[PDB]
RNA sequence: ACCUCCGAGGCUAAGACUUCACCAGUCAAAGCGAAGAUCCAAUAACUUGACCAACGGAACAAGUUACCCUAGGGCAAUCCUAUUCUAGAGUCCAUAUCAACAAUAGGGUUUACUGGAUCAGGACAUCCCGAUGGUGCAGCCGCUAUUAAAGGUUCGUUUGUUCAACGAUUAAAGUCCUCGUGAUCUGAGUUCAGACCGGAGUAAUCCAGGUCGGUUUCUAUCUACUUUAUUCCUCCCUGUACGAAAGGACA
RNA sequence: AUCUUAGUUCAACUUUAAAUUUGCCCACAGAACCAAAUCCCCUUGUAAAUUUAACUGUUAGUCCAAAGAGGAACAGCUCUUUGG
């Protein structure tokens, strides 16, 4: 039990976390063709996929918010110049 | 008893709604805020409530206040709180009634 | 400045048992006023008239007015104590009135000694009388007071412990304020109840 | 001198003053 | 009584000594927080149970991502003692519409593609 | 809060407030006109009142049950004591004795506006016996102090909130815990019906009063258990030491 | 509130079915003359909340942290409040 050491070396604290043990296919057929993947692997792919989609969505929203703020600063700081003529 | 504010700043208050129920004059009436015999403050005109700090100039007809202001140094003033209702809707509009 | 067992003008309204006036750091009358030796209270306690009288009688035995004197900082007893004499059970109406008492807080001076005297007569009798008082106390001088206070400051400053009570309390670090009192935020973990632990920085 | 809740006890223990070790021991050097 | 705690802002002020102690930088801060729960909601006031139920932190460690904007920090400053916050790191950029199904989050907080 | 201190018994109409229900209660723009509940009785009426103050109100009902029956429930402000400063005394001197206040310690205070017999287990904070220190005991004995719980710790007159007094003794007649012990036995009670005396009451009846009388049954299922020398007196040793005379030792 | 505190009714809380759209958290602003915090909302994290139809059931609990009132500032003491 070396969770401290494993996290000090960029590994999962729990050897049953992410690693060759948990996600490589536990078996193949005798001939060589691979096996229908295991349920746990499917569920972890789905959850990691959802995590990535959420990451990209939140980052996009924050960047778009920054751009919207830039636009508003432009159209309020410069449209006051239209009142500086005539 | 519940003698306290009942519509706080930035609240939409219609006509007649009580803004504040009080015992003494903690909050004096302001623009569009009327007082009842029991010092309740109610909203005369539909709008949005605000609170402000203003200068106090009591009625000369009153006596317990017209004299205390007479006991104050040069450059003195009694500031006090007021509760106004900035009205929201306009009084009315004009619409076509007859084309003759 | 002689005092009496009970105030000549007792308060008409029966004041409740106000105890928040002893569990804190003394703020008024903490420093000397033209003195050289005194007694510093390391705790917070109620002094009855008997304690005051015994203090006076014990100090009087080493007085020579031409050299040294002592003047009292504490006021006269002015806080009622409710009798509820023997023969009753809990509850059933507030009791009668007993002799009034005076409070003292930690880091407070009860009676200050002035004059150009010797430094060991205090260790002769004021040590005894401090040991007599109903709360933790010590006999202190100007130089010794300065030494103790500056060393307290140094200890609070040259502390190699990364965490102190300040940081863990103010920031509500480990959900800690669920098991503390608001006064802790300002007492700084040095006045648990009516006491005063000085070795804590 | 009443007892403290246990968590307050742990907090008092962890935050206890630790003094700075002197560079040299005075006995064997001024 | 026992009451909500208003943390003075003075604590949330990184110093020149803190900056080189954790892998951060005053300028160019970090987009997303990865947050995990490392303590029970039980035995804590309801105004922390609700916050945790709102940040999606109901389950145990189970990391979850949130924006690094003050509207969420105000919530994390109430539950800062029941969570670990680390900054998400993207040393390969946001994934494309390809590589969404082949990502992975390492214990150091870096999101990467194809393990 | 029977905690802390005091008094009272014009009409119409948007919108709202409220005594944490309801019932009641409260404010009010504009507009039109003038400047403590319900039920009951008397009532043409316009409406009207007392009680409901136990003030959400039975229309009108008190004292009491010792002959009662049923359903049920059941870390002490003020203080006691020992150790700390000696400070006060003691024919001189705090330490040979009390040792005042206070402080530090262990322990309780319920009423007003449960013993005895039988057998006893245990602690020591020791009454005796044992060992030791100082003494102002110059000596047995006294005084205090340390140590010691193997053993022992009487019989009677009067009486029973349980003690106290008194007689005779004894080496001593210890302080407490387990009424310790009522499926081992007994008595008083305090609270069983009878009766009398004194107090309170119109009476029934009451009385944290005083007298006389008065019934708690058990075949042992289970545990546990049923064969673990002290003191005193007398006499030698004698009246040495000790002792200021006088008295009078150990082994 | 109750000839009522060994119970009942109303409320609060709970449940089901149904309708609708905002509910909670929340910075800045704001709430008096005579310490902890509280109230109120734009955003934000969320997915809940209000309303309607229909019933029963619980109700004056114990301990701990804290602030008070009563009994010392104690008697493991009666009571109110925030939290667990
Ligand atoms: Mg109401
Ligand atoms: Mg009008
Ligand atoms: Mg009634
Ligand atoms: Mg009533
Ligand atoms: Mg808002
Ligand atoms: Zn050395």
């Amino acid at each position: 039990a070396g969770g401290q050491w494993r996290l000090q070396q960029g590994l999962a604290a729990n050897p049953s976390g992410y690693g060759p043990l948990t996600e490589l296919p536990d078996w193949s057929y005798a001939d060589g063709r691979p096996a229908p993947p295991m349920k746990g692997q499917l569920r972890r792919k789905a959850e990691r996929e959802t995590f990535a989609r959420r990451v990209v969505l939140l980052s996009q929203e924050m960047d778009a918010g920054l751009q919207a703020w830039q636009l508003r600063q432009q159209k309020l700081q410069e449209e006051q110049r239209k009142q500086e003529n005539a | 008893r519940r003698q306290g504010i009942k519509k706080m700043e930035g609240h939409y208050v219609h006509a007649g709604n009580i803004i504040a129920t009080q015992r003494h004059f903690r909050w004096h009436p302001g623009a569009h805020v009327g007082v009842g015999k029991n010092k309740c403050l109610y909203a005369l005109e539909e709008g949005i409530v605000r609170y402000t700090k203003e200068v106090y100039v009591p009625h000369p007809r009153n006596t317990e206040a017209v004299d205390l202001i007479t006991r104050l140094p040069k450059g003195a003033v009694l500031y006090k709180t007021f509760v106004h209702v900035v009205p929201a809707k306009p009084e009315g509009t004009f619409k076509l009634v007859a084309m003759l | 400045r002689f005092i009496e067992r009970a105030p000549l003008v007792p308060k008409v309204r029966r004041e409740p048992k106000n105890l928040s006036d002893i569990r804190g750091p003394s703020t008024e009358a903490t420093e000397f006023t033209e003195g050289n030796f005194a007694i510093l209270a390391l705790g917070g306690g109620y002094l009855h008239w008997g304690h005051f009288e015994m203090m006076r009688l014990t100090i009087n035995r080493s007085m020579d007015p031409k050299n040294m004197f002592a003047i009292w900082r504490v006021p006269a007893p002015f806080k009622p104590i409710t009798r509820k004499s023997v023969g009753h059970r809990m509850g059933g109406g507030k009791g009668a009135i007993d002799h009034y008492v005076t409070p003292v807080k930690a880091g407070r001076l009860v009676v200050e000694m002035g004059g150009r005297c010797e430094f060991e007569e205090v260790q002769g009798f004021l040590d005894q009388v401090a040991h007599k008082l109903p709360f933790a106390a010590k006999a202190v001088s100007r130089g010794t007071l300065e030494k103790m206070r500056k060393d307290q400051e140094e200890r609070e400053r040259n502390n190699q412990n990364p965490w102190t009570f300040e940081r863990i309390a103010t920031a509500n670090m480990l959900g800690i304020r669920k098991v503390l009192s608001p006064y802790d935020l300002t007492h700084k973990g040095k006045y648990w109840g009516k006491f005063y632990m000085p070795k804590r920085v | 001198r009443r007892v403290m809740h246990f968590q307050r006890q742990k907090l008092m223990a962890v935050t206890e003053y630790i003094p700075p070790k002197p560079a040299i021991h005075p006995s064997c050097l001024p | 009584k026992f009451t909500r705690s208003r943390i003075p802002e003075k604590v949330f002020q990184a110093s020149p000594e803190d900056h080189e102690k954790y892998g951060g930088d005053p300028q160019n801060p970090h987009k997303l927080h990865i947050v995990t729960r490392i303590k029970s909601t039980r035995r804590r006031p309801y105004w922390e149970k609700d916050i945790i139920k709102m940040l999606g932190l109901e389950k145990a460690h189970t990391p979850q991502v949130h924006k690094n904007i003050p509207s969420v920090n105000a919530k994390l400053k109430v539950v800062k003692h029941l969570i670990r916050i680390k900054p998400l790191k993207l040393p390969q950029g946001l994934p494309a519409e390809e590589n969404m199904s082949n990502t992975c989050l390492k214990s150091t907080g870096e999101l990467v593609v194809q393990w």
